[PDB]
């Protein structure tokens, strides 16, 4: 009577140690060096649920944010929004 | 020597009928190998090898040059003689002859090339003497491998591996030559010259990356994903149907689990295939270690469309037995067995049987596969913490604090105690492995070696955390320890 | 002293029988750090050589000068231990490339009394070694990995089961290789079966018949290695019978140095305890069966056999 | 040897009407005779009844299924 | 025309003519285990996996 | 009292004010508790059945519906006036976990 699902605790990203029991834009900010906007729009650029915890998001989502927080020009965020 | 001289005069060439005595030459060229198949040449075959080298510039000169009927009928004649005198060459070598063989295999190459720029049937015939061809070392190797051959083997490394529109018109006359029944028969006996043709993993079917194209023009072969997988399925049936051996058997489950399942259409059929091979339980000490990779492609069937099999988890306490230790599959096998036990309907019977059975185990069985089974023994009473009293009873352990009613009461109990496991009991629900604690682990704890001894000391000291990494942990052998003991 | 082939054609061209005495005038002399060391390794890889070789002398004219050659060893690693130890690593690395190249066609008596001779030497108590360890885990895989189907790689187990009897007499640990290695042995004497599949033997044509005497002047452990293990293939029963009472010796000695101080010796010890019924069943005479039985029956009467208290441990501040 | 038996006794047990038309697409005769030789009594009776509904709705499908 | 259904962290209820996501519970910490109204229509339990 | 099912009971339901339905395992027995034995039992499921459910008096032509999903997207409905014969199913292709009924 088996059944098979698709969750991650305390985790790391960016060598950042971030938990996964909380909401996913303030994850990103207390990923260093980033704050409340910056994350809010990481997120809207990359496509995600705000309103998942970061025990969601699978590792390919995962790695689309590393991607694109980490090529931030090269996803339209102006510069003026860029530190 | 005569064949340079013939190679010297045919270059600077009555052209045409200087060209017809050549390539009569270079079909005697097969009585010379049938000679060489007794002495090839004093065993060197250098002559046979310049005589060869000499028959392919030849029909490159043919092919670039040429009573049209007459002229046209000796040109094609001479063009199929030279192709016939390589494909026999290629076929009788029973003679390990390298140079030879890569002449011949090479002088098709190039002829098939100029036919398909100039003239299948040709392709067909090339199978039909490469699967003709048959070599000791090659039949049948049975330590690893399906057939340690070398035209064969060879052909796809540098010939199979590169070409889609080969790929198709491959499985397609293969399709044809098995409909064929004498051929089908040629097949059967050559079951492992396909299969050493097929691991190769770089098929067309795999679309991970892309194969470049032989002749200049394809006729149309990419007209059929579904088309390319009935070939492959209905090549597949044919030899699972035919003639199975051991060591082939285990080399097509191997492939069957990992590359066919991209290429293939009729997984029913691979069910029934599959749960053959999985209830294949005999008393043959090599045969009784298919239900491994077995119940691999029976699970992943049964992840890509909701099949059965009943009384899963009865079988898998079967399947559980130190031969898979002394076997090399546990890797993938513990694989297996982590993506049977994440589930969430599981009960305190079940992984207590399968515990306790990993503890017996775990009292006999080698340290590599020691160091695999301490990540799965703690990924498991971490998911379930309620057979935790198995580690420890709360009755059984002492405290100062209590009267001696409850004291002579414990001791009467340790001594009327008894333990209700049950080995040969096949039903885990059955089995009383609650009351049963670890003393297998206490001497996993008192092991000889120091990083499995601190393995056990984290099983001893209380469970922090749940995060383990099965597969940083699962891949280990006596040669890697050594290897990270010097480093 | 210069090379290893150079020193051992000196010592040859001596004598084999007094080559201790001219090595240990010419390490005197030495001493009298570097000539030193390559004396150490000539020594070393020319006393393995001689056991590969011969030993046709007897105890009183070969042992006598392979236990000098030992005691100058004794003095010369009570001197040296790193050149010691750095060609015993290149040992251990020649061995295993030996190996993987012949899994049973390239190994020999002389690593086996390598092995002996770095258990008498080295601190074997110790918990982790550059040599020990290594080496421990080198006659793990030597006793393992061994297509058991011969009586010569049977004694050489047996040779191996008593080197690391020695090493769990001085450090008392635990092999669960040991147990498997008594369990395969027990089995393909006694393949002749119905009751273990799950031991996965490799020979089914060595046995044990019912025509033994078992007496003491029939054949003890008596290990002339470098001969018995050369001659085995001429196949008694008395040598068999010698084999076994060997292994279980062996076996016993490592029960009362280790395994009555291992937790679950009743759960170590069940195959073999079927093993050893059906050998009592079968032949109704076996007085050290009897005896083992007998030991372990008073260690399951004396265990504690009681629930464990692994998950307790003091609350925190 | 390539049969279909458990897939056949298992749309028995449980009367799936999509899996019954995917394993009725075949019509390989050494399959069939196969199938029907490790097959159960009362399940091919079952079967049979089933055979002859989908006949008897579609009898354009009963083409290959009148071997069966 | 209302029904509640469990999900990953989450009890969603949902109307039956509009078939929309009409309630979110997401006060939870892991995932859920049981949703169920009561007689009333207005109170819904809901077991979670802390105890 | 109790009343063996003897593979893991996994749902039960009061269908009637004298009948229960134990749903568990591949197949499912519907008991009285009155008489305290099963009245019938079905087995025509083809994996774990993982959910039961009951509706009653309302406007169908067949007054008592029981649906049993049994995860395969396989849902099932029968009755109890017709001795819990098989009425009707349907087939979703991902293993179902839970159905329910209006």
């Amino acid at each position: 009577s088996l059944v098979v699902q698709e969750f991650q605790h305390i985790l790391r990203l960016l060598n950042t140690n971030v938990d996964g029991n909380i909401k996913i834009v303030y994850a990103l900010t207390t990923i260093k060096g980033v704050g409340r906007r910056y994350s809010n729009l990481v997120c809207k650029k990359a496509d995600v649920d705000l309103h998942k915890r970061a025990g969601e998001l699978t590792q390919e989502e995962l790695e689309r944010i590393v991607q694109i927080m980490q090529n931030p020009t090269h996803y339209k965020i102006p510069a003026w929004f860029l530190n | 020597m005569v064949l340079l001289i013939s190679e010297i005069k045919d270059i600077a060439k009555k052209q045409y009928n200087s060209i017809i005595k050549l390539i009569n030459e270079l079909v005697i060229p097969e009585n010379v190998t049938q000679l060489e198949e007794d002495e090839t040449e004093k065993n060197l075959r250098f002559l046979v090898m310049s005589l060869f080298q000499i028959f392919r510039k030849l029909f490159s000169r043919g092919d670039l040059t040429l009573l049209e009927k007459e002229q046209f009928v000796n040109w094609c004649r001479k063009v199929y003689e030279a192709f016939k005198t390589k494909l026999l060459a290629i076929i009788s070598d029973i003679p390990f002859e390298t140079s030879l063989g890569l002449d011949s295999l090479d002088v098709y190459l190039q002829l098939a090339e100029l036919e398909s720029t100039h003239f299948n049937k040709t392709f067909r015939k090339l199978i039909i003497a490469l699967w003709s061809s048959n070599m000791g070392e090659i039949e049948d190797v049975k330590s690893s491998g399906a057939s340690e051959n070398l035209i064969i083997v060879e052909f796809t490394e540098k010939y199979y591996t590169k070409f889609a529109d080969i790929q198709y018109y491959f499985q397609s006359e293969f399709n044809q030559l098995l409909e064929d029944p004498a051929y089908q028969d040629l097949l059967l006996k050559n079951v492992g010259k396909w299969l050493a043709l097929v691991n190769h993993d770089k098929h067309c079917s795999s679309v991970d990356a892309d194969l470049e194209i032989f002749v200049p023009n394809p006729p149309q072969a990419i007209e059929n994903e579904s088309k390319f997988k009935s070939n492959f399925e209905k090549n597949w049936l044919s030899l699972l149907n035919g003639q199975l051996s051991l060591q082939q058997y285990k080399s097509i489950l191997l492939i069957l689990h990992k590359r066919i399942i991209p290429h293939f259409h009729t997984p029913t059929k691979l069910m029934d295939f599959l749960t053959d091979s999985y209830n294949l339980q005999s008393s043959n000490k090599n045969a009784g270690v298919v239900p491994i990779l077995a119940l691999n492609g029976l699970f992943e069937l049964m992840k890509r469309f909701n099949l059965e099999y009943p009384n899963f988890y009865m079988k898998l306490y079967q399947i559980i037995n130190p031969d898979l230790m002394h076997v090399k599959y546990r890797a993938r096998f513990f694989r297996l067995m982590d993506v049977f036990l994440s589930s969430t309907h599981l009960s305190a019977h079940l992984v207590a049987s399968f515990i306790k059975k990993l503890a017996r185990l775990t009292l006999e069985s080698p340290p590599s596969a020691i160091v695999t089974v301490i990540p799965f023994i703690y990924n498991l009473i971490r998911k379930h913490p309620n057979c935790m009293i198995m580690l420890h009873n709360p009755a059984f352990i002492s405290n100062p604090f209590q009267t001696p009613d409850q004291v002579a009461n414990l001791k009467t109990l340790k001594e009327n105690y008894v333990d209700p496991f049950d080995v040969h009991e096949s039903d885990p629900e059955l089995t009383h492995a609650l009351d049963s604690s670890l003393w297998e682990l206490a001497s996993l704890m008192e092991h000889y070696h120091p990083n499995v001894a601190t393995l056990a000391k984290i099983f001893a000291q209380p469970f922090k955390k749940l995060s383990y990494n099965m597969e940083d942990f699962l891949d280990w052998n006596y040669d890697s320890l050594l290897n990270a003991e010097s480093s | 002293r210069t090379h290893d082939a150079l020193l051992d054609q000196v010592k040859k061209l001596d004598l084999d029988d007094h080559p201790k005495i001219v090595k240990n005038i010419i390490k005197a002399y030495q001493p009298k750090k570097e000539k030193l060391g390559k004396f150490t390794a000539v020594l070393l890889r020319h006393i393995i050589f001689l056991s590969n070789q011969n030993y046709l002398k007897n105890v009183q004219s070969f042992k006598r000068t392979q236990n000098a050659l030992i005691s100058i060893l004794k003095s010369l690693s009570e001197k040296y231990n790193r050149e010691l130890s750095e060609e015993c690593r290149d040992y251990i690395n020649e061995m295993q490339a030996r190996y993987k190249k012949n899994h049973f066609d390239a190994l020999s008596n002389g690593d086996l009394v390598f092995f002996s001779i770095i258990g008498i030497l080295f601190s074997t108590s110790d918990q982790y070694h550059l040599v020990i360890t290594p080496a421990l885990i080198l006659m793990s895989q030597f006793l393992e990995q061994i297509k058991f189907n011969s009586l010569k790689r049977i004694a050489f187990g047996a040779v191996l089961v008593r080197i690391v009897s020695q090493y769990q007499r001085i450090s008392k640990r635990y092999i669960p290789e040991v147990v498997y290695f008594f369990q395969k042995i027990l089995l393909t004497f006694i393949v002749e079966p119905l009751d273990f599949e799950n031991i996965r033997l490799d020979s089914y044509e060595l046995g044990l018949p019912l025509d033994v005497d078992f007496t003491k002047k029939r054949s003890t452990i008596i290990p002339l290695h470098t001969l018995s293990t050369m001659d085995t293939e001429a196949h008694p029963v008395d040598q068999c019978v010698s084999v076994l009472l060997n292994v279980m010796e062996s076996l016993d000695a490592t029960i009362s140095t280790v395994w009555k101080s291992l937790p679950a010796f009743n759960e170590i010890i069940l195959p073999i305890q079927q093993l050893l019924s059906a050998y009592t069943s079968k032949y109704s005479d076996f007085e050290k069966p009897r005896n083992i039985l007998n030991k372990v029956e008073k260690l399951t009467k004396f265990t504690e056999h009681i629930p464990l208290a692994l998950q307790n441990h003091k609350p925190v501040s | 040897t390539g049969t279909v038996t458990v897939i056949l006794s298992q749309a028995l047990q449980s009367n799936d009407h999509s899996l019954l038309e995917t394993v009725l697409n075949n019509r390989d005769e050494r399959v069939i005779r196969d199938t029907i030789f490790r097959l159960k009594p009362a399940l091919a009776v079952i079967l049979l009844e089933r055979l002859a509904e989908r006949i008897a709705r579609q009898t354009h499908r009963q083409g290959p299924l009148n071997v069966w | 025309h209302d029904f509640a259904v469990t999900s990953s962290t989450r009890v969603q209820i949902f109307s039956s003519r509009t078939r929309q996501v009409i309630k979110t519970f997401s006060r939870f910490k892991d995932v859920v285990y049981s949703a169920s109204f009561r007689s009333d229509g207005k109170l819904l339990c809901a077991g979670d996996a802390t105890g | 009292y109790s009343l063996n099912h003897d593979q893991p009971v996994e749902n039960v339901i009061a269908v009637s004010p004298t009948q229960i339905v134990s749903c568990g395992g591949n197949n499912f027995k519907v008991w009285d508790l009155t008489s305290n034995k099963k009245l019938y039992e079905r087995g025509n499921f083809n994996k774990a059945v993982t959910c039961l459910d009951y509706v009653e008096n309302f406007d169908s032509p067949m007054q008592s519906a029981l649906i049993a999903s049994s995860l395969d997207g396989h849902v099932k409905v029968f009755d109890p006036l017709d001795n819990f014969q098989v009425k009707f199913g349907w087939k979703f292709s991902g293993p179902v976990l839970s159905c329910a009924v209006s």
